[PDB]
RNA sequence: UCGA
């Protein structure tokens, strides 16, 4: 068992792969880093969902997970599951990649707008949200919704600050609020798999 | 003798407490000069054995805790017919005593 | 098997309780199981009647009382506990004054107990309290070295129980007494006795006008208070002579039996010497006012007897075992005991002054620290305090009945000379003149005799057979050696028919020396040859074949033979193997008559003839101080008729009940190859292959977790920065699990320590930023395996705090214990020994097919080498390799007694019976003699060997008889050209083995003022380059190296930096700096105001501090 | 106290 602060990495691209984690708290990214320097995240891992899935296969890691919130992960050896765990492990890779299918169509749905909506509402079922009297909320950054929406930051803040001019939302402080799930709902338009 | 301080070295703090009782004396209450310098003296050895015993220095009112707890160790010892809890130790000390604190007392008078 | 005994020599006793001398002497120090009434003054007792009645209000003594111990001693060794009792003193507070009486039963603390064996528990290690030899007490004259015809007399008391009075007679004539330093006349002295010159003339007359030197008109002219004043005056310049003060002053010094003691053996001595008798312990008396002379005027009277040569006056030998005594157990404790007595009174007497003088309780004017402290202080930081030697029980055994001459009121080492190590003749019987250690400590370290015990006096004594006529007696006498020197004393092994002697001349001892005697001479004899020598000794068959000098190693080396597995019982053995395990109490036997219910591995049940069931639960894998598994295993059956005494479990290091130490192999003497080159071994592979010479061994770790002022330590399954292949043999508490293999760098215990607080550097800062990864909080402090060591873990022991029935030391959480337990095979580099004194280091370990062998394919064992024996002068080992081939044919085991065993003829006759089946089978089986032993025949008759013209079997049987045979090089096939001697011996594995010996380091911790390397393996330190190692580097000339060793491999710090890290850069290494150890000279000597200047050639100053010492 |  280990636990990881927010920002921090679980393991680095190139690297060997000996462990495979499964997140038993909190929300981990999947990401890819290019040499020119821009992030994009690729999948998100939740609670139960298995991942370093490289050293399944191969013998280094091909992806960068890092961890979004304080994060309790479960380091286990590959070659010592029985049916059982090879039965979860199966399963819960099917999942993930129906949620990563899914959030591939999501990439490439409808304008900037309805993604970011669609984000926020996909975010707003995830250990990233939260709520108090102001209403639900997620902790998220403008740069990481950027990565998640197949977009740069300056954009995403131009029409985040569109939907606060709109009453939609309300942000500070890396935290977003959801004011209006109804009118976000016929923003995104097709609501993206949380499970 | 014996407490860590050397015979003469006693011998000059009591001297500076006699010193202390000469300078404080008065002769009208027709008490003679060795009652009045007794206890100057006895202050003055006290003082001393307190300040300059041990290697790493502790404040007067500890050591006198300190000694509180070993007479107190002592007496349970000398009842129990063996060494004493930390737990009894914090009992016989009354109020404001638990097995932590006796510890750490404990833990601080080393040498 | 057959067990054939030789020796007609018969013992009309058995040996003595071995562990007697311990047993008896504390049994009779504690008197716990004799009731207080009936309690003689002795041992704690008599401390207790010394120190009280405490007069300064008045504290006196009634009785005191031990009760049972808080917890077993299973309990205290695993707890860290000291196996111990409650000591409670009844004590009433008098007032003499008033008439009042309050009594009270008061806690003195606890004293510590002996065990079953012999042998103490001080805080969860066993430990052995070393008897003391030192010269009794008591009056004895010695020559004066400077003037010949003159004397002088030492009155001499217990150990710190008094000073040493001199009698001198001056050149002047005056008879001087000196104490303390100084001297003075003895007639002032005497004057303060009550003495007139009367008296003193009429006693003192007869000695050839002696007296007349003594007489002093102004000592007589004054009154004996006078004298006692001008006494004190001269004892104690400066010092007022209030009358009262010389009064207690000379009383303390003289007379006062709390302040001086002299011996019980003292008092006994000076009354046998004197012809005297003693009212008391003291030299004098105080009574009716006045002094009374004891001891002082027989002293002068014997002193000026023996200056006149008056017959029947001798001056005594210092070193005669009659002068010479042992302290045991029981009087060291007694000693101690008595010491903090005296300050628990000193404490009391300064408890009757303060505080209120009319309510007081014994309670409240007793304290028992010092006592207790005292105690402990004896028991814990002694040198006659040992850590207890349990390699093997003999070990312990031997151990419990040694003698040292060292330790608190004894020699030093530079004080000891010739006279003291050397051998006395009264050793005879009493000290065993062999078992000594080699080097420094010869003839200071002895070992108790085999039949010798310690008297209520302190004297070791032997016994003997009375002798009246020509008959001898089945009585026993133990005498001493005075009263030894008094008759004629014939030798053990003298000829007898019967109980009447059958020589007409016998071999006696009359005062040591050695004289032929007729039988009507003959007073007494020697019980046994036995009694001569140790326990270790006496284990050692054909002893009179071997010299002294290797026979000393042989017995101090049986104390470190290593427990096996296979471990078996000697082919020739000297019949005390059994009786040496059976008193070692290692062993289980029956207490009574009865049937075997149950049979474990971990228990074994016995039904009694009462009917009453008893379960004795067995040792299974206990690791011993040393490190050696003592475990006992079973040897009977579920349903077995045992009668009384017999065996049920055997011990360690033991075979049916015989001691077994090592195990008995096929052993050639020839050499090979140079691989038995200089004492050196060589063993066949098969020794390994059927697990002969393998021994367990189990090794202790320890950790603690302790509060922090930054945080506490946590032994945890969590460690930082840690791979899971690392962390996968350890629990959820970070434990390591039961049957878990570990090797060198594994963790056994798991534990974090918060970090110290400290400034990251800006390379740390960059790297932290790249990585986007936090620093952890807590460090990895996680024990780990040293190098060289690991096994298999056996046992976990965890102790936390706030759980029932434990506590630790103030600070510490938590501590656990993980013990490893290894199966160690013979290897090469370990050392091997027998009991002649033959020992050799394995170099060679050769496959099966290397090895010399028989005709019919039996390989050997064991090839010892022969350059060994006739330097060496021990040829007890050959004689053990010949009865050992005959034990091996015929398949018999022997005893063979001390200086009375198998001699050569009946050696043969046993060789031919063994020959027989060796040949006779061969014959039947259809097979005759080969070209090769034809050969080998032809050479050996070349040699004179065998008889020319007789047949090849008849000449084979001729080499068999002389304990040779014909060995088949297994390498050519070839046989050797010559007959080699091929025999069974018993071989045993030291404790000194590679595996605990061998260690390297390159890099690793330093000294804290010195910063030089630290020293031994356990702090993985570097070796000491010593003075003569840096005379041998100037006498080579190499420079370079000397200054590496006194530079960049110690305390020159950036120097080896810098060297380390060109070495690691593949660079060559830079010009080395100024060492530490030269600037903390520097800095040292300027604290003794002494300034030291470093100056180049131009005489300025160079600065070895490098900007950093001055302002 | 060992070992050489």
């Amino acid at each position: 068992m280990k636990r990881f602060a927010r920002k921090e990495t679980i393991y680095l691209r190139g690297e060997e792969a000996r462990t495979l984690y499964r997140l038993e708290e909190g929300l981990v990214r999947v990401v890819e880093l290019l040499p020119d320097g821009r992030l994009i995240t690729l999948r998100h891992v939740l609670p139960g969902d298995y991942f370093g899935e490289e050293a399944l296969e191969g013998k280094a890691y091909r992806y960068t997970a890092e961890a979004m919130t304080e994060a309790v992960v479960q380091g286990l050896e590959p070659r010592a599951m029985d049916h059982e765990a090879l039965h979860r492990v199966a399963r819960n890779l099917a999942r993930q990649m129906r949620r990563v299918q899914a959030y591939e169509a999501h990439l490439q749905t409808g304008e900037l707008r309805a993604r970011i909506a669609r984000y926020l509402l996909f975010l707003a079922d995830t250990p990233l949200s939260a709520r108090d009297r102001q209403g639900i909320y997620v902790t998220v950054s403008h740069e990481e919704i950027a990565d998640a929406t197949a977009s740069i930051r300056e954009s995403v803040s131009k029409v985040l600050a569109d939907l606060r001019r709109e009453g939609l939302i309300a942000t500070a402080y890396r935290r977003v609020y959801l004011l209006d799930l109804a009118a976000l709902e016929r923003e995104a338009g097709s609501a993206l798999e949380a499970a | 003798t014996g407490r860590g301080l050397s015979f003469l070295d006693l011998i000059q703090e009591g001297n500076q407490g006699l010193i202390r009782a000469v300078e404080k004396f008065e002769y009208k209450r027709r008490f003679k000069f060795s009652t009045y310098a007794t206890w100057w003296i006895r202050q003055a050895i006290n003082r001393a054995i307190a300040d300059q015993a041990r290697t790493i220095r502790i404040p007067v009112h500890m050591v006198e805790t300190i000694n509180k707890l070993s007479r107190t160790a002592r007496q349970l010892q000398q009842e129990l017919g063996r060494e004493p809890t930390y737990e009894e130790i914090a009992e016989a000390m009354g109020p404001g005593w638990d097995a932590k604190r006796v510890e750490e007392t404990l833990k601080i008078a080393q040498e | 098997m057959e067990i054939k005994r030789f020796g007609r020599i018969r013992e009309v006793i058995p040996l003595p309780p071995l562990t007697e001398i311990q047993v008896e002497s504390y049994r009779r120090a504690l008197q716990a199981d004799v009731p207080p009434e009936k309690r003689e003054n002795v041992g704690i007792q008599a401390a207790f009647r010394e120190t009280f009645p405490i007069e300064e209000l008045v504290l006196d003594f009634l009785e005191y009382r031990l009760g049972e111990p808080p917890f077993p001693q299973d309990e205290c060794r695993e707890k860290d506990l000291t196996y111990q009792a409650p000591l409670y003193a009844r004590l009433q507070l008098i007032h003499k004054d008033t008439g009042l009486i309050k009594e009270d039963e008061v806690f003195l603390g606890h004293i510590p107990l002996m065990t079953e064996d012999g042998s103490f528990i001080i805080n969860g290690a066993d430990r052995v309290i070393v008897s003391q030899i030192h010269r009794s007490p008591g009056v004895y004259f010695t020559p004066d070295p400077a003037r010949p015809g003159r004397y002088i007399a030492s009155i001499i008391p217990l150990p710190k129980r008094g000073p040493w009075i001199d009698l001198e007679v001056e050149p002047n004539g005056v008879v001087s007494m000196k104490v303390n330093k100084r001297k003075f006349p003895l007639v002032l002295l005497l004057r303060v006795l009550g003495y007139d010159q009367e008296t003193l003339a009429r006693e003192l007359g007869a000695y050839g006008e002696l007296v007349q030197g003594l007489m002093d008109e102004s000592v007589f002219a004054m009154r004996p208070e006078e004298a006692l004043i001008r006494l004190f005056t001269l004892l104690r310049p400066g010092d007022p002579p209030k009358r009262d003060k010389a009064v207690a002053y000379v009383y303390g010094l003289i007379a006062d039996p709390r302040r001086y003691d002299l011996g019980e053996a003292g008092r006994y001595k000076a009354e046998e010497k004197l012809g005297i008798r003693l009212s008391g312990r003291t030299l004098a008396r105080f009574e009716d006012g006045e002094f009374k002379d004891e001891v002082f005027l027989p002293t002068l009277r014997y002193l000026f007897a023996l200056t006149a040569g008056v017959p029947g006056h001798e001056v005594d030998d210092i070193d005669h075992l009659g002068n010479r005594r042992i302290r045991t157990v029981g009087e060291l404790m007694t000693d101690q005991f008595r010491v903090g007595l005296a300050r628990l009174a000193r404490g009391v007497r300064e408890r009757m002054l303060m505080g209120s003088e009319d309510s007081l309780t014994p309670a409240k004017l007793v304290n028992s620290r010092p006592l207790e402290a005292a105690i402990r202080e004896f028991f814990s930081r002694s040198q006659l305090s040992q850590f207890k030697d349990e390699t093997n029980p003999l070990s312990s055994l031997r151990h419990k009945r040694r003698i040292s001459a060292l330790g608190p009121g004894g020699l030093t080492r530079e004080r000891a000379g010739f006279d003291v190590r050397d051998v006395h003749r009264t050793h005879y019987g009493r000290i065993c003149p062999v078992e000594t250690p080699e080097g420094a400590n010869i003839g200071l370290i002895t070992s108790l005799a085999a039949y010798a015990r310690v008297d209520e006096l302190g004297f070791i004594r032997t016994p003997y057979r009375r002798v009246v006529g020509g008959v001898v007696t089945d009585e026993v006498v133990y005498m001493t050696a005075t009263e030894e020197d008094r008759y004629t004393i014939a030798q053990a092994n003298t000829p007898l028919e019967g109980n009447r002697i059958a020589a007409e001349r016998v071999v006696a001892r009359r005062k040591g020396e050695p004289v032929i005697v007729s039988p009507e001479e003959v007073e007494f004899m020697d019980v046994s040859p036995k009694q001569v020598f140790s326990v270790n000794t006496n284990l050692i068959p054909f002893l009179e074949h071997d010299d002294a000098n290797r026979a000393l190693m042989g017995s101090n080396m049986q104390t470190q033979a290593v427990p096996l597995i296979r471990a078996q019982a000697p082919v020739v053995m000297t019949g005390l193997e059994e009786r040496v395990v059976r008193d070692s109490l290692a062993a289980l036997y029956a207490e009574e008559d009865g049937e075997v219910a149950k049979v474990d591995g971990n228990r074994i049940v016995v039904r009694y003839e009462d009917g009453r069931l008893v379960e004795y639960p067995l040792r299974r894998f206990y690791r011993s101080n040393q490190g050696t598994a003592l475990d006992q295993r079973p040897r009977v059956v579920v349903g077995q008729r045992v009668r009384k005494g017999d065996l049920l479990a055997d011990g360690p290091a033991s075979e049916n009940g015989f001691l077994a130490l090592g195990q008995n192999v096929l052993v050639a003497i020839m050499p090979f190859d140079g691989y038995n080159f200089e004492d050196a071994i060589v063993i066949s592979e098969e020794l390994l292959k059927r697990d002969f010479y393998t021994s367990i061994h189990i090794e202790r770790y320890e950790i603690e977790a302790r509060d922090t002022k930054l945080g506490p330590e946590r032994i945890t399954r969590d460690i930082p920065h840690l791979s899971e292949a690392a962390l996968r043999d350890l629990d959820e508490e970070g434990v390591v699990r039961i049957g878990a293999e570990v090797k060198p760098g594994d963790i056994l215990v798991g534990r974090t320590s918060f970090k110290g607080e400290s400034e990251p550097t800006p390379e740390e800062r960059l790297l932290r930023s790249i990585f986007g990864e936090k620093a952890r909080d807590v460090k990895d402090t996680s024990l780990r395996v040293p190098p060289g060591e690991g096994g298999i873990v056996v046992r976990t022991v965890r102790l936390r705090r706030g759980d029932p029935g434990v506590e630790l030391k103030p600070g510490v959480r938590e501590v656990v214990r993980v013990y490893v337990a290894q199966k160690r095979k013979l290897q090469v580099g370990d050392k091997l020994a027998n009991r002649h004194g033959n020992k050799g280091v394995v170099a060679k370990i050769l496959p099966v097919e290397d090895m010399p062998h028989l005709p019919d394919g039996t390989p050997v064992d064991v090839i010892l080498n022969p350059l060994g024996v006739p330097s060496r002068m021990n040829l007890g080992q050959i004689l053990e390799t010949h009865l050992g081939l005959a034990g091996y044919f015929l398949g018999q085991r022997y005893i063979s007694p001390i200086f009375d065993g198998a001699k050569e003829p009946e050696i043969k006759e046993l060789l031919a019976q063994a020959f027989e089946v060796y040949f006779g089978k061969r014959k039947g089986e259809g097979f005759g003699v080969d070209k090769r032993e034809v050969e080998v025949l032809r050479r050996a008759e070349k040699l004179g060997l065998v008889t020319p013209g007789k047949t090849p079997e008849e000449q084979l049987k001729e080499l068999f008889l002389q304990g040779k045979v014909v060995l088949y090089d297994g390498r050519t096939g070839e046989p050797i050209e010559g007959p080699i001697v091929v025999g069974q011996m018993f071989i045993m594995k030291l404790y000194h083995m590679v595996e605990d010996k061998m260690h390297a380091r390159s890099t690793g911790p330093y000294s804290l003022i010195t910063q030089q390397p630290l020293g031994g393996k356990a702090q993985f330190g570097g070796q000491r380059f010593g003075e003569m190692e840096v005379w041998a580097l100037e006498a080579y000339g190499a420079a370079h190296t000397l200054q590496e060793m006194l530079t960049l491999k110690s305390d020159d710090i950036e120097g080896r930096n810098a060297a380390y890290e060109a070495i690691i850069k593949g660079e060559d290494v830079p010009e080395p700096s100024v060492p530490e150890s030269f600037r903390v000279l520097v800095k040292e000597l300027q604290a003794l105001a002494l300034d030291v200047q470093t100056l180049d050639e131009k005489d300025n100053p160079v600065d070895i501090f490098e900007g950093l010492a001055s302002k």
